[PDB]
């Protein structure tokens, strides 16, 4: 699965050669950003419960019909709202997973793989989840270069949504 | 001509578009235009004081204003003040244009012919333009006094 | 292909919880100990071809029937066959030290290698006498106190030698 | 624009009046935007000549027609070369800030030249209008205004 | 994602049956098969002739050869169809062909080397050039070897070869690894003096040699402009009726 | 595939001399400005999908026959065809800013583009009206400072826009 | 050709996706080392003429028969010694080329590609060139981390020789 | 600056240039700051005039000497009124942007006038220079450059 | 003239003894003479390389060396190299003297007369002297390149 340490391996393995300095350059480079990436993981893990209920009530604001229309798909009764905090709470897990991995791999393999297939069948509009993630990237309270770090992977999930 | 017009002409006679060196020249001119305008304003302030101080430095109490000299007659003294005011004014124009072509076109064209026809002393004129240059370099500062002295020394070198 | 960074994700996905703070303090030491891995790794690959022939002579000088007529290292393509994959041990052990976990080692040198080595008829136990001779030369180069700066590479050296011991266990 | 104020104060015996110094200081301030506009029109020249020939030959097909002047590949190449010349003079006028170095090379005797070449001047004016439209599409609003300034001068001059 | 646009296939040699087995000439290639092992000379020939199609003989070299995939082929762990995927999706092949050639010419060069047929028209090269762009090069090489024209004609365990070139030039020979449009970038025609003699009098140099000015410089721009004018009116001048043609007010 | 680092090697190989010191001072500025280059690249790819439709709100609104019945962007596959490769312009322009030289872009993206665009029947000039509309939105995002340390990346902005102008010249 | 900036591209191009943070992270790593790699380029370029004639007379020491045996391949004749400083002088060029590129690419494409084919035909023993490169890596006078930098690519040419 | 641009385009047969329209646009944009400078100079009329006149009498005691012109309370009151008039014309010129109000109200025939009044020209000029220095000390810095350059026109035009 | 001789002359025409300002001027000259001599030595090293690099920067591959240009004939190319060598050599003399009077006396005296008589382009000469100045300021360093560029810009300004 996609990781800068893995991407050095799978490039050098398909050539059948050893690890050159060009595969070995990335590992040195990766640690410097990985020092600031683990700063972004603790910023999201500590503020996790504020961010989920901060998000799942922000999507109810811009889409008020989602709490009103009676459908299995919609979040009309409590069972949808129970599956609301599950789904949005699944997003902050994988975002924090792809932070400490350094790559988009866990985001690519757990979340966005086959997302167009599932949202068409269950009629979940992807405009809902992109509205929650814009709330997360503006309200995580992170600062410095770590604020850039979470902001890529959130925005990477945004582009895969649309 | 300008420095802008000279850059445009040098790019034109080749059929060349405006490459980056010409844009560097124009941007350097647009950087220096600030002190160019401020220097031209304060030289236009007190041109008569500059000419008075220059003749008091160089030409006065010599043999030139004594009888036998070329500045003895009072119409010749007035013509001397007129020529020095011309040198200062056209040096101001060449400083603000950033190109000495107007000195070559309007002042230095047939001037040695005139000064050798009338018997005007050339070396005393050169020393008077030098005293003009020292007075205005003191008055305007060193940073614009360099560019003023460049065109005044251009007039002095073409006169000789 | 797994890592130190990705394996502590993969069990954390199977339990379905957020990553704890003492796992992040564990990974912070991995980043801190990260520079050492590169230094150890570059010295192995720069002396990669020098290890194999030096390891190789002992491999054939100690069991000398192998290149003598009759042994399975006798003829010339057979001899070049146990240099074409003596280095593949080094090709994947260096991948294991780079990744920091032996999960990329066990799919290539440890997975079906003990099956081919029986059908082939080549001795399997006569490999792991010389992979140990590689480890004796690999940790001698990686731990040499020359150049760079003095630091503690003991932890790396012991679990660098653990990858060779895993590389010898699944062949013998 | 400095030569304009210099010969303007030079016909008089007075110095440069400090309002003229203010306009020179303001032009010196705006010179960076002038240089960016000129470089943007510089690097995209062949697009502008292509779209100008497009809009002109869609507008007036008589130059395409064999009675007109720009008939055949050689004459139409000379036509687009004329449009290239006028775009070049427009960039000169954009840098200089005042229309003197463009009128001195492209305007001051153009009517008798185009009369003794056989070409109509109104088609050239429509070509510079097409250049102005294409550069208005190429630039931002405050850049297209300041480019359409000098393009507008050329269009008024050719008529 | 999107399905293939329909392209027209031109008539070529291999769309035809060519009945029979005992009848074809000697010059059909040796159809080397991993199922036929019997020796190591057949094993080494299968590896070497599989390099022949992929790298056009000269390159095989020593360094390009991936020794571990050949390590595997003898064992039999990976099929020959899987083994060509290892050679084709290899960056020793990427620097050699894929970077160097174009997406339109790569479709032409990999069909001759992996499928053994030249592309029919340019529309076929146009069709697959999109499948290269969004899926990547290895996504497209995967789509060629998964394709049903491959498995029907070669199968899982047979090295590729040119199908039915009765009267045609060999495909490794007629097509280089880079064409003429790319030739200045990978080759050295810039520094060799033999070619600059031919470009000296080339019509392209005369367009460069002219000074600023002339409408021959804008002659290429004049062809792209178009916009021909309408002809004169067919109505005769006697039908004008000029005296009553004027409108008052 | 060439670079700024590799192209100043490749002409230096053709003349066969060692690299001069003022070429290394040139490359030292390339490393120095490298951090700025990276920041610009990440903002484009994070707003990559937002650019394409916002260009498609004007690429089709300005020339409205294209999606009207008869135009080549009319039916639905045809419409998804000029979003499947409107982004490939952005896929290779971002490769060009990463490499720092337009040689990567020329080989694949524009080498055969102007030939297919008269073989298919699509208007070639109606592409470069909207690639300019991408450049108007790309340099608006790359220059804007949001949660970023103040810095001057003006040189990149002009030669970021030079890659779009090369991307519009070989299609029109 | 092989470069850490190129290796980020060719990995992301074959997947058909954009530049993720995992390709972008790799580029960041290269810069930290490229600052110390250009230190190693000036150390070899300034000492270039000392290092070539330092090397081509060191190989004559360990192999004295190479100046004595009359053969086309042998450097005993002046013409061989003229082709001596050409060949060893070609090595320091490509080593300095692969320094500033950061990868082994120019070393992989100019020098070692097809080296086993050429040394078999012209009977040039590769034990000669590896003896010159051991003289270079010990006598370049480079120090610090830059001394590590030239020492990889020299040793990478050594392993490709044997 | 509108009157001067209009009469300059009147001497030619053509309209107002794009350059000149940029000049008018920049003058409109700076006009509010010029009204602020006029506000400060209007409200500082007394002390500016008195400080400038007393600086003049510190520099030049010949006018208030009994052989001089400004000898006595009434004569020195008219001296301060002359300085008041010139400060008023300077404010008019700062507002207009031209120097044509300064010129055709107080510059054009002042030499013959002060020759017939017996008043020295250079002391007027030194008093206006003192006004320039005082108003330069009162205002903001580059705002004082703006005010003092119109003052500089008055000073250079009086001599 | 020198800077020493100019200071002595300016003290002489007043009848003044050497006051402290003149001693300051002479001691500043005696401080700067070190880099003056070192700059003159390394400019005398490779004057031909400087002229070659300057024509390769500015004048070559233009229309000037094409037929119709003023440097088309090979005697005119040799005369161009001679004039540029003159400008560099006399700028070296004026740099080591520390006074531009030898440029006014030996180079800039009747030079515009000659260049307008022969039809020599003046702007291309100014750009060639500019390229000379950039090449020698790169070659000698910034600290002596300033003083070299002062006299080369003096030649360029008097030529225009
Ligand atoms: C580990 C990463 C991961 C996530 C996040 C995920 C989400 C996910 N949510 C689903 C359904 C659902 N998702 C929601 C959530 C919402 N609908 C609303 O009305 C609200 C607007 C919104 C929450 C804020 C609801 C209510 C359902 C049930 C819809 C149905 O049954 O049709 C489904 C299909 C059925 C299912 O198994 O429950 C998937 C696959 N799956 C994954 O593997
Ligand atoms: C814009 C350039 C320009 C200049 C300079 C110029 C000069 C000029 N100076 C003249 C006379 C004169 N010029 C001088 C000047 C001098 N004699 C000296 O002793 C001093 C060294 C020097 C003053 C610094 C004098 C004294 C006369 C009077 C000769 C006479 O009229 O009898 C005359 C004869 C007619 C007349 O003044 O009205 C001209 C044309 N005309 C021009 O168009
Ligand atoms: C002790 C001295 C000694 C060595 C070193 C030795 C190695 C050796 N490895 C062999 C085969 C082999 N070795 C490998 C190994 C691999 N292929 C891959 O692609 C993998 C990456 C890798 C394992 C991780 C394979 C695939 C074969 C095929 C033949 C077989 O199954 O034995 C054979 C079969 C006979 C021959 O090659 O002539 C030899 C001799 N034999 C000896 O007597
Ligand atoms: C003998 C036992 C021993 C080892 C193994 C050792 C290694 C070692 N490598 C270091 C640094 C380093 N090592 C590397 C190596 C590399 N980075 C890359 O990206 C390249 C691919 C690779 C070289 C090919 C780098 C870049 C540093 C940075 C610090 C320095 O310059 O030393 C340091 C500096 C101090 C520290 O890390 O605490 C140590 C300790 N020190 C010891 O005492
Ligand atoms: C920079 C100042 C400048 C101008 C203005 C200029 C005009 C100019 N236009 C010319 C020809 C031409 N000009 C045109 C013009 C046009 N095609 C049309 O139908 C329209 C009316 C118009 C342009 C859209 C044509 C058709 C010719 C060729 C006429 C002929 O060959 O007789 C020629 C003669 C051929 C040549 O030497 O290029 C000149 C000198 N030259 C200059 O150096
Ligand atoms: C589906 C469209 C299509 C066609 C038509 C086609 C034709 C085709 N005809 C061929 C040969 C041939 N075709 C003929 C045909 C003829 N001889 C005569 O006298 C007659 C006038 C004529 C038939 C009416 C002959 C004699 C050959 C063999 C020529 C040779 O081998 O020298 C061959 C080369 C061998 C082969 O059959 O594979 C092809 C590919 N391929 C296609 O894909
Ligand atoms: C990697 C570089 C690369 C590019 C850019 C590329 C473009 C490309 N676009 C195509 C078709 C197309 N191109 C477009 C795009 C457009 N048509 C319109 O109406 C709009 C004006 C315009 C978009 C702005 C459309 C709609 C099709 C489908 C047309 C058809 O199927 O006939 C085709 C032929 C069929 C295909 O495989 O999809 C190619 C080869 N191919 C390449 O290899
Ligand atoms: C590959 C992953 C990665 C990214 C994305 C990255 C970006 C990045 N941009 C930086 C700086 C910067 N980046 C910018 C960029 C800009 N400022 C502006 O105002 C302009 C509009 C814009 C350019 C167009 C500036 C101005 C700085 C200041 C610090 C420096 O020069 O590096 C730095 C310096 C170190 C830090 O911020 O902690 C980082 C980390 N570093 C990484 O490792
Ligand atoms: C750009 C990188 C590059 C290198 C370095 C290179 C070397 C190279 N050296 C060669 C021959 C040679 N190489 C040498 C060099 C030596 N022999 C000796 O006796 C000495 C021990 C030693 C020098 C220290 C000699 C003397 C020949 C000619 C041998 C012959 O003609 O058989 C040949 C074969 C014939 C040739 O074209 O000249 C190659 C290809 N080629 C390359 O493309
Ligand atoms: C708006 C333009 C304007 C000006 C400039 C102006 C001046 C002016 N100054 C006057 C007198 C005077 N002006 C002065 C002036 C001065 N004392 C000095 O020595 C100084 C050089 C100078 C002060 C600047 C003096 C002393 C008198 C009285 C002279 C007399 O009464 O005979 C008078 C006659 C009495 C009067 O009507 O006030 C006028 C009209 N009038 C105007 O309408
Ligand atoms: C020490 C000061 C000094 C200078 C400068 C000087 C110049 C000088 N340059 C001359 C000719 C020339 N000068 C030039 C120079 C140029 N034309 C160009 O196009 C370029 C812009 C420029 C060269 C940079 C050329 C081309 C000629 C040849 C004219 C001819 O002889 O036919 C001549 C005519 C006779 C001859 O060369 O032998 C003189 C006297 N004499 C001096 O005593």
């Amino acid at each position: 699965v996609k990781t800068p340490i893995t991407e050095a391996i799978a490039a050098a393995d398909t050539q059948g050669r050893f690890l050159g300095n060009t595969e070995l350059q990335s590992a040195r480079g990766r640690y410097e950003r990985a020092a600031a990436s683990l700063e972004a993981a603790r910023g999201l893990t500590s503020n996790a419960q504020r961010l989920i209920d901060g998000a799942t009530q922000a999507v109810y604001q811009k889409f008020p019909y989602t709490t009103q229309t009676p459908g299995p798909q919609f979040a009309a009764d409590s069972r949808g709202k129970s599956k609301c905090a599950r789904d949005v709470g699944h997003y902050l897990r994988i975002i924090t997973y792809s932070l400490v991995a350094g790559g988009t791999g866990p985001l690519d393999e757990y979340l966005i793989a086959g997302l167009a297939e599932i949202n068409s069948t269950f009629d979940l509009s992807p405009s809902w989840y992109v509205e929650a993630l814009k709330h997360i990237k503006a309200n995580h309270g992170l600062s410095g270069q770590a604020a850039n770090e979470a902001n890529t992977y959130i925005d990477y999930a945004i582009n895969a949504l649309s | 001509q300008d420095a802008i017009t000279a850059v445009i002409n040098s790019a034109d006679v080749q059929g060349k578009y405006l490459d980056t060196a010409a844009l560097e020249k124009l941007k350097a001119y647009f950087s220096t235009g600030e002190l160019r305008v401020r220097a031209a304003t304060t030289i236009s302030a007190n041109a008569a004081a500059i000419v008075k101080e220059a003749v008091a430095k160089s030409l006065l109490y010599s043999d030139i204003t004594r009888p036998g000299g070329n500045m003895y007659t009072t119409r010749r003294y007035a013509a001397c003040i007129r020529d020095l005011d011309y040198y200062l004014r056209y040096a101001t124009y060449a400083m603000l244009a950033g190109d000495p072509s107007i000195l070559d076109e309007r002042v230095l064209n047939g001037l040695k012919e005139t000064y050798n026809s009338l018997g005007v002393p050339v070396g005393a004129t050169v020393q008077a333009i030098q005293a003009i240059k020292e007075v205005t370099a003191s008055l305007v500062g060193a940073d614009a006094g360099k560019e003023m002295g460049i065109y005044l020394d251009y007039i002095s070198s073409g006169l000789s | 292909t797994l890592d130190v960074f990705t394996k502590v994700v993969s069990q954390a996905d199977s339990r379905g919880e957020f990553l704890s703070n003492e796992q992040l303090d564990a990974l912070a030491n991995v980043v801190k100990e990260g520079n050492k891995r590169l230094d150890v790794v570059n010295r192995i690959t720069s002396n990669a071809s020098a290890i194999v022939t030096n390891a190789a002579r002992a491999l054939f000088e100690e069991q000398p029937q192998l290149i003598a007529p009759g042994g399975n290292a006798y003829t010339n393509r057979r001899m070049a066959a146990c240099l074409r994959d003596m280095e593949i041990i080094l090709r994947y052990v260096t991948y294991a030290i780079l990744a920091g976990d032996a999960s990329v080692l066990d799919d290539r040198c440890l997975n079906g290698l003990r099956e081919t080595y029986q059908a082939l008829g080549t001795p399997g136990s006569s490999v792991a006498v010389g992979v140990q001779k590689m480890k004796d030369a690999a940790v001698g180069i990686a731990n040499d106190p020359n150049g760079i700066t003095k630091g503690d590479c003991s932890q790396l050296i012991s679990e660098v030698a653990s990858y060779f011991d895993r590389a010898a266990a699944a062949v013998g | 624009i400095v030569t304009k104020s210099i010969v303007n104060a030079d016909a008089e015996a007075r110095y440069l009046s400090p309002g003229e110094l203010d306009r020179i200081k303001s032009f010196v301030a705006g010179g960076q935007q002038r240089l960016r506009i000129a470089q943007a029109l510089t690097d995209n020249r062949e697009r502008l000549v292509k779209q100008a020939g497009d809009q002109l030959f869609q507008k007036r097909p008589d130059v395409v027609s064999p009675g007109g002047n720009a008939y055949g590949q050689e004459m139409t190449a000379t036509c687009l070369r004329d449009l290239d010349y006028y775009l070049r003079l427009v960039t000169y006028g954009i840098v200089a800030g005042d229309v003197t170095p463009i009128e001195e090379i492209g305007v001051i005797g153009v009517r008798e030249m185009y009369k003794s070449l056989g070409t109509p001047i109104e088609a050239v004016g429509e070509g510079v209008r097409a250049l102005k439209n294409a550069a208005s599409t190429l630039l931002s609003a405050e850049d297209a205004a300041e480019a359409g300034s000098y393009f507008d001068y050329v269009v008024g001059a050719l008529q | 994602a999107l399905p293939l646009l329909q392209y027209k296939p031109s008539s070529q040699n291999h769309r035809v049956t060519s009945f029979g087995a005992a009848d074809q000439n000697e010059d059909t290639p040796y159809i080397y098969r991993i199922e036929d092992v019997s020796s190591y000379t057949d094993i080494q020939n299968i590896i070497w002739a599989s390099y022949r199609q992929v790298f056009s003989e000269h390159e095989i070299l020593k360094f390009n050869r991936q020794k571990t995939l050949e390590s595997q082929v003898k064992n039999g762990s990976i099929s020959v169809r899987d083994f060509i995927r290892g050679l084709a999706k290899s960056e020793a092949f990427y620097r050699l062909v894929v970077s160097v050639n174009n997406n339109y010419r790569l479709v032409d060069i990999t069909l001759k080397r992996l499928l053994g047929r030249s592309s029919y028209n340019k529309d076929e090269q146009i069709a697959w050039s999109i499948v290269i762009g969004t899926k990547g090069f290895s996504g497209f090489v995967d789509a060629l070897i998964d394709s049903e024209e491959y498995t029907k004609n070669f199968g899982e365990n047979i090295v590729p070869y040119q199908r039915k070139r009765m009267e045609g030039r060999p495909h490794n020979l007629v097509t280089p690894r880079y064409g003429e449009d790319f030739q200045e970038k990978a080759g050295t025609v810039q520094t060799d003096w033999r070619f600059t003699l031919d470009k000296f009098y080339s019509r392209k140099s005369q367009e460069k040699q002219l000074r600023e000015g002339d409408p021959r410089k804008f002659a290429d721009l004049a062809a792209s402009v178009g916009n021909q004018g309408n002809y004169a009116q067919r109505i005769s001048a006697f039908d004008i009726d000029y005296l009553n043609a004027v409108p008052n007010r």
